[PDB]
RNA sequence: AGGCGGCCCCCUGGACGAAGACUGACGCUCAGGUGCGAAAGCGUGGGGAGCAAACAGGAUUAGAUACCCUGGUAGUCCACGCCGUAAACGAUGUCGACUUGGAGGUUGUGCCCUUGAGGCGUGGCUUCCGGAGCUAACGCGUUAAGUCGACCGCCUGGGGA
């Protein structure tokens, strides 16, 4: 209903997935897309384009809100992040910190033994 | 040496990331690489450092 | 491999002083006989000279003004897997491109006398009006869009 | 002292020369001995700096 | 030996050295004897997040009893008990002694004409090259597969066991 030009967006970028999610100061999501509902499968579901529309078409479900300053939380190794972050600054939004919260095992649960790559 | 939990201390043998650096980049002999690892992780349970900067 | 052409050098028409028109006598003939191409040649112009807004001297140049494209799709093998990826038109291409497409649409046809088959295809080639036709153009629209993975 | 910048960030900064896989850690540990026995052709340490 | 890690406290086993002290061969090995699981399993009783044999659902495919993928029991965890299981494989039974160098780290112990941001003796541990000699060969190489005494087991084709 009325704007709020200040929130926190949350992205995950993964070699095999990308999505995006634009919440306020509290963890309310205001907007949100996947690349495999903007058309991308697969491994393309990483790609910068298949990120681009996503991080766009979550740029105009924050439409509505007159998005003006941002933080970013970012998981996942996959390289989109800065082409995702300047996709999202193509909607005129200014990025002022950005954050790494990757789940990069810490990790709680059963240690996995099966190798990797 | 002389109270081990000098946080700007510790703070010198991390990253910006607060990871550990590896004993090569301080010119750091083993004996006293796993006694700073040990400090540091010890630093973690006195609170003055988070396990990972991540939270 | 590597150690060759290139383009091979083309002598330009006698009468209108063109390459083009040289290039598209060579792919227009058949079997070799290059005489009976140098009458259809400006033959199938006679329904062309007063419609080019260009006047007569650019009246087949304008078919070949209407499609210039700087990359076309290919699917190439980069292992197990097979993908669509944008190859490189260069100026040498660029320029030759639907020539080689309407000496194919008029071959593919079958009434009249080809000077009436090769104008068929030529009174449309810069007004692309008739149906499904402009599917010849699909294989550059889809490499202007390629996304592949970067 | 790669990364070394918080809060604003652009681009990739990711790929870096020194430290983490080769020159002088990780990597290479089929070659075992060679991290010891080579000294001053390999090892420029020596104290009066940086250890 | 298997192994054992996370942070704090209390209790607690074994190792190692120098100048002296004490018994005065009191020692070494050892058939039987008495002791000790990484795992999986079973047994008495709990417990079920994570993961998952078995089994189901869907795919791929000739089929797919496998990989992928949505689930899931037993088991893993615990108070514990039984077993003695294995690549328990770093293939070196236990004790004693002589010998040739180097690059490197640690821990005792004793020294230094310490202009060192340290150095050098001498014990214990100890990685990797390397000389003699042994082995068919790899290599072993002073922590020996060299050399040589003490004690207790094992070996003498494979299929079948």
């Amino acid at each position: 209903r009325k704007q709020v030009s200040d929130g926190v967006a949350h992205i995950h970028a993964s070699f095999n997935n990308t999505i995006v999610t634009i919440t306020d100061r509290q963890g309310n999501a205001l907007g949100w897309a996947t690349a495999g509902g903007s058309g991308f499968r697969g491994s393309r579901k990483s790609t910068p384009f298949a990120a681009q529309v996503a991080a766009e078409r979550c740029a105009d479900a924050v439409k509505e809100y007159g998005i003006k300053n941002l933080e970013v939380m970012v998981k996942g190794p996959g390289p989109g992040r800065e082409s995702t972050i300047r996709a999202l600054n193509a909607a005129g939004f200014r990025i002022t910190n950005i954050t790494d919260v990757t789940p990069i095992p810490h990790n709680g649960c059963r240690p996995p033994k099966k190798r990797r790559v | 040496e002389i109270d081990y939990k000098d946080i700007a201390t510790l703070k010198n043998y991390i990253t910006e990331s607060g990871k550990i650096v590896p004993s090569r980049i301080t010119g750091t002999r083993a004996k006293y690489q796993r006694q700073l690892a040990r400090a540091i992780k010890r630093a973690r349970y006195l609170s003055l450092l988070p396990y990972t900067d991540r939270h | 491999r590597r150690r060759v052409i290139g383009q091979r050098k083309i002598l330009p028409d006698p009468k209108f002083g063109s390459e083009l028109l040289a290039k598209f006598v060579n792919i227009l003939m058949v079997d070799g006989k290059k005489s009976t191409a140098e009458s259809i040649v400006y033959s199938a112009l006679e329904t062309l000279a007063q419609r080019s807004g260009k006047s007569e001297l650019e009246a087949f140049e304008v078919a070949l003004e209407n499609v210039r494209p700087t990359v076309e799709v290919k699917s190439r093998r980069v292992g197990g897997s097979t993908y669509q990826v944008p190859v490189e038109v260069r100026p040498v291409r660029r320029n030759a491109l639907a020539m080689r497409w309407i000496v194919e649409a008029a071959r593919k046809r079958g009434d009249k006398s080809m000077a009436l088959r090769l104008a068929n295809e030529l009174s449309d080639a810069a007004e692309n009006k008739g149906t499904a036709v402009k599917k010849r153009e699909d294989v550059h629209r889809m490499a202007e869009a390629n996304k592949a993975f970067a | 002292i790669k990364v070394r910048e918080n809060e604003p960030f652009d681009v990739a900064l990711r790929r870096f020369k020194r430290s983490c896989e080769k020159a002088g850690v990780l990597a290479e540990v089929r070659r075992r001995e060679f991290y010891e026995k080579p000294t001053t052709e390999r090892k420029r340490a020596k104290a009066s700096a940086v250890k």
